[PDB]
């Protein structure tokens, strides 16, 4: 599993890849791991694959509610919050799961979110088995001024690096786009397909 | 007598607690949905006390979710109390099996809560008629509810003070499949022949739905090239 | 007196919220069912009140499961509840034992809900009366259900507003293993034999199961081509 | 006053809603039971209301399990409970024990259970009176329970509207240690002479159980051959 | 006003549905029990109502143990529930400390549970009198129990209806230290003192119990060598 | 009207049902108790009503402990409940601390009982008043409770229908740190001034403790060599 | 009849009890706020009794938090109690959420918990009026509740027993985006125009906040420099 | 009518109850504070009613920690009850905090509780008066506590009988800072003016307490030298 | 992680560094750990984060709610008492954090708090893997004598040191000074940094 969440100057870029593992071996290659919870708001997920399936609907029916009574979309660091609350209430009896959540309010922002309910943003952050070789191709390529579509073709790589090193993530890659100018945008595969060839990872 | 707690029947078989619950929905405000081609829409009427007031929190069209809308009638405050259960209700159904297929579910479990404010003795009845009208898996619905917990469908419906005047004239020029424009036309007209003789209609709220999208609310201008 | 609350006792022995909750289903709307060769058919009077409501909601026979279905008269808000008590009933026994043997067990336990609610205090018993009928283990089945909570078993029976009427016809032309044509062809005549001198009968809705199969709601020609 | 909630004693020092109660009991059907050589036997009477009711479901005698049966007056629906509660009860000691050894015992359960409906405020009585008989280590037995939850074994005894009838005839011509055959048609004979003066006896239920075998249901026509 | 529930005070101070359950208990049978040379006994008085009853469960002496008995007096359903009380109270004690020493504790247990009953809403008192007697570790005892729950020791005492008869006869003729055969002669005569001029004496039950032994029921001829 | 329930004040302010337990109050045995030297005393009034009663049973004086004692007056069942709660009490300070320092704090948790009875509905009042006296460390104590829960500390105190003129004695000839056996002397002189013209005193209870030592209960004989 | 409790609502279908907790508001202390540019602002009026009264006791705005106040009419201790739950309810959105975005959330927990004390038997509902003011992520705010639990927001209203002299004035002279020392100005001139001819303004409590800072109450220095 | 149970509202809204466990408070003994330089003083009265009574507990000053104490007024029973609550509840916040910062939280405590026996039915109101003084963080402070639960804060006040003599008295001759010499001999004259014409002051009990120090309680020469 | 308050004559400093390591290795190097709970209040953390940030949203709801309810702010001595009852009552199913609470009612004080609940009050004291380092340069050079400018010097000093010796100890330092006449002032990072390159630690 490799998941992946970047911040740009008026952007967030997610991507995660398909391979899911269960009773051992390769059994789901088109696993899906990238949701939308709201107008501007995404989440990926890792780790089990019950906890984490139960976790993205509480947050798609509580951000939906905290929508209709506010008339105002839930800001990002409340919706890391309101998932730090829930998962340190069940320490010791917890989800084992590590969640990215991102989106725009007024700037962009991702959040890490652990087991125990630890919450930090940061302008890049990966979690997965997956996730150090992305830490590589990041430490040594981001740069906050880079544009939506060169942001693009960096997750690509980064997450492309990690499917050639770990055996756990592997599939097709899937990119979410969110802007105030467009809202969540899901990447075709076409477009993705198209960028790998152009970028030269086969 | 038989007038002052729910769990006496009349000796001719009437609930008076019930009947007087319905004597608060006629002082509410009137409130109608019509059904047309491939939607559904609701109307309710705003009428303005003092210029003191912040026009935006009149909103009488609540969304439960993005394609569920209801409108209520007498009591605001047990209205709202009712409005919030049905929003929990709606999201319950979402976790539970990942979408809403019918909404005629929903109006039940509403009205299954005021049921058992009729029959179960040390609480009153909820004073509130509510319209539910949106879009599911079978296609545009309208429903009605009332303080006992009737249920019925409709082509078109109103409640209010002047439910009477309306549900009579959508009696005589109600017509099946019209497009939104003339579906809303007639509904402004629907509601102005209620209007006590003299009382000149005021800017309302206007709510419409068609199949595959979502709920959108009329903003004031495009309500104001109605009248 | 010894009219208001459950748990009084008239010196003569009578309870009089019970008594009055009878006179609340003698103003509900009139349904009946038979019994013929390997059989059980049920159907229930639809009156038209309005053209603005949808017809499909006004569904009077509710299935409990694929071979019981049930018509109810009286307070619509408390026959809901019913009817979805004797739903989960159903399933409970399905789930316990792996099958539903004997229909008549089924509407004790709705009857022993309706008992309760006239030995305790704080709540007001049931408006409904209740028809049962399916197939068991045993055969077909036809039960009725009163807001005592008194069991009947019969070949033919009715409730509502024209219970009398129809019974008395019931008790003059009424014969045993007809064929499903002929005893429809009857129920329609006993049914029509109840309606207001000068009122004409309007399509009535008619469910019929028989041994082997499940339960069968006629559309709305096949019912067209029975008046 | 002193007639409207149990929790009230009468000045002279009577409970109005027991005794209100004993009067339900005597609009109820008559039943009867009385001791012979080595058994006990059970005669309810079963009239016929109408043509269209299934007969079966008259069932007036009540097997509360092989060896113990139960006959009950007033309230069908509170019967019903009291009946449900004595077979659980009844399996609860076989669970216990590994048998039942004393009839009384269980009676007593049952009486426990009305007596707490008339001494508690929230809940009406029991309007139900019960004759059980069977055989138990200590030989056959026969008992009665009354809305009060008095107890009392008999011999011969009778409940219902013709309890008085009955009882005068058991007090004149009841005989000890008869044969099944004689003490049959004595009870039929004590039945019989309760009839309004002009009504015919109309085939009853009798169910009778000796020492050693277990409780046995007369059929139709051996009940026909003793009228 | 004052009379109907208990947790109402009159004005002057007393508690009416305590007396009103005391006018329960003068309509009860007559019983007494008498102290003797080391030893108590028990005298009830059996009145046959019908010849179709079974003399054998008109038990009026219940044992508590092997080594306390008691009768009652007034509502019989009240009066089993209390002496089931009182056999469970007992059973608790020989289990906490492998016996029993004092009898008056066991008394004032069942006087607890009866006071609780005068006080607390919602419920009714017992209408029910008791005397109990026995040996404990002190010698022989003979208490008393009244619906209110007050408690009194005696050398000799009565209740029901013919009590007033009874202890007059009493407080005149009864002398301690009296062997057994002696004691028993004295409570028939003063049993027999209270009947209505007319009416004979009918056999009664008498239970005595000695220092050392166990309780002793008198067998029906040894009863009727006393008349 | 006021007078009924306890949670309802008097326009002018008065709890009528605490009131009306005081009646209750002034209906028992005539009670007191003194202090004097090093010490101090309880003297409750004993009646005799029949030869057939044992005198033993008559304990007025009831032990807390072996050093706290108290009489009471009016209901007997309500005072034997509150005696069982005193005696817990105390036992239960013992066990947290592992001694009794202060009586007051005890006659507090006793006051604090009766109190929540005049403030919750539900219930009644307690009527009883009640005196305790004893030694603990600062030495010898004697205080009073009431229905409502009132206490004081008293040189000298009475309870009962001969409070007044008890009470008015001591007003007059009381005198502090009298030795026990002129203390004893004087209660009997003023116990006597209360008995209606012509009525003699009989053989009354007398408790003494003093400094050092435990309670002592006065022999009959001891007692009789006073009057 | 119709107006004791709450669960019984009238023949033409009010809330007596809710309408007789409006009395109580109408005999409160006057009250006003304001919207003006990029704020709000919050105006009570003190009047003094007695010169024994510790002037800062008096504060008749409560601050909800740093960023919401609250001022109340009617009964002081309901409001208290309503204030407290208000201050609770904030912090526990700010430990969920991190921050409070709408103000008008926070009004409707308070105003959800007024509504049930008047649907729900057993209790009296609330007899208080409040104003709620402040800054949440949409910008300046002003809401009011009633005992119902009505919520309105407004650019400018009244509560107390001068309300309606308040609100007419503001229905004349009330200007938007007004400066803060313009709307103070306007204010006290406004509260001034419903004192009882003939009683003179005394220093009142104004507190104001603007967008991006925190309340400010205003000194009595800086208040008496405005009248 | 609107006087018996708390949780109705009087048509013009006032609640009865509440108003009438004011006249309770009325009867009390009377009693007052006054704040004085760098300290505050407590001054209630102690009549006498018979030299039986121990002079001692008679203690109408009590505190509720080395620093806070209060005086009472009303029935002695509910006022002994809020006292201990007090106490216990200046405890819980020394646990938690480690200190006591402001006292007017722990009369807030105090009138909460008071409060909600005025709004949930089934309760009676506390018929208490209470008046809080001590020093806490901020400085002296004195407060003031009804049945319904109203605080205020003073620099002089009373409770009582004599409250409206006390305070018109205080109205004209209070002065602040005064010695505690002075403050002492100007709440004698207070309390004096309010004896009825003839009867003579009595020793009371006066407590102080100055900023650094903690509460010294009067003894009785030191009081006798201020009359 | 690595936590330091000390008091002087009427100043508290608290300073932290903000290395987070989540899943192990470094995931974040911009941590928070120095929060302000009142206006002369703060809280530094270390430990478990998800623990650490629960009790902060608790210590900032109940001291806002006591302040307005008492009209007082919270004695410092109070503040650790309430910590110390809340970590107490749950010393079986615990936070597994450490805390130093710091400020001014009327003089300054320094609280160390354990996971169990003891509390005690000290001059100075440093929590987390690099403390004991921090000791060494306090116990050589903290004088009770040391002006505002001179003990926010060592503070930085002391970090420092831990961050040359502690892998677990990282990143930028920040520094918070709370005195009555400016109340809770936290220093900006910038001056921070000139006072790095004026020490001489790089």
């Amino acid at each position: 599993t490799t998941t992946v969440g970047i911040t740009l100057k008026d952007a967030v870029i997610m991507a995660t890849e398909r391979r899911v593992t269960m009773e051992n071996f390769i059994m789901h290659k088109n696993g899906k791991k990238l949701f939308q919870i709201d107008t501007y708001t995404g989440m990926t997920i890792a780790g089990l694959v019950g906890d984490a399936q139960v976790l993205v609907r509480y947050m798609k029916a509580e951000l939906e509610l905290y929508r209709l009574q506010r008339r105002v979309n839930m800001p990002i660091e409340a919706v890391a919050t309101l998932l730090s609350n829930m998962l340190n209430q069940v320490k010791y009896m917890p989800y084992m799961v590590q969640l990215l959540v991102g989106g725009i309010d007024t700037a962009p922002h991702v959040f890490s979110i652990d087991a125990a309910g630890g919450s930090v943003e940061d302008i890049y952050a990966s979690t997965g088995s997956g996730s150090p070789f992305v830490y590589g191709v990041l430490e040594s390529q981001y740069s906050e001024k880079m544009t939506v579509d060169e942001g693009v073709d960096l997750v690509i790589r980064a997450i492309s690096a990690a499917k050639q090193r770990d055996s756990a993530s592997g599939g097709m890659i899937d990119v979410a786009v969110i802007t105030r100018k467009d809202g969540y945008v899901q990447l075709p595969t076409d477009q993705i397909e198209s960028r790998i060839r152009k970028l030269g990872l086969i | 007598a038989y007038d002052r707690a729910i769990t006496v029947f009349s000796p001719d078989g009437r609930l008076f607690q019930v009947e007087y619950a319905r004597e608060a929905v006629k002082k509410g405000s009137t409130a109608l949905g019509m059904k047309f081609a491939n939607g559904v829409l609701l109307i309710s009427d705003k009428k303005v006390r003092s210029r003191l007031i912040e026009q935006n929190s009149i909103e009488k069209i609540q969304l439960i979710d993005d394609y569920v809308a209801a409108v209520t009638s007498g009591y605001v405050a047990d209205a709202r109390v009712l409005v919030d259960f049905a929003r929990i209700s709606a999201q319950q159904e979402k976790v539970t099996y990942g979408s809403l297929v019918n909404i005629e579910n929903l109006v039940k479990r509403v009205a299954d809560q005021m049921q058992q404010y009729t029959q179960y003795g040390g609480v009153r009845p909820y004073g509130v008629s509510l319209i539910f009208a949106g879009i599911d898996q079978i296609g545009p619905r309208l429903f009605d509810c009332d303080p006992a917990g009737t249920i019925n469908e409709y082509k078109a419906t109103a409640i209010g003070s002047g439910k009477d005047a309306v549900v009579s004239f959508l009696e005589r020029e109600y017509k099946e499949n019209l497009p939104e424009k003339e579906a809303v036309t007639l509904g402004i007209k629907a509601l102005k022949s209620s209007l006590e003789e003299g009382e000149e209609l005021k800017a309302p709220e206007i709510a419409s739905i068609t199949v595959g999208n979502k709920y959108r609310i009329y903003d004031q201008e495009e309500v104001k090239k109605f009248l």
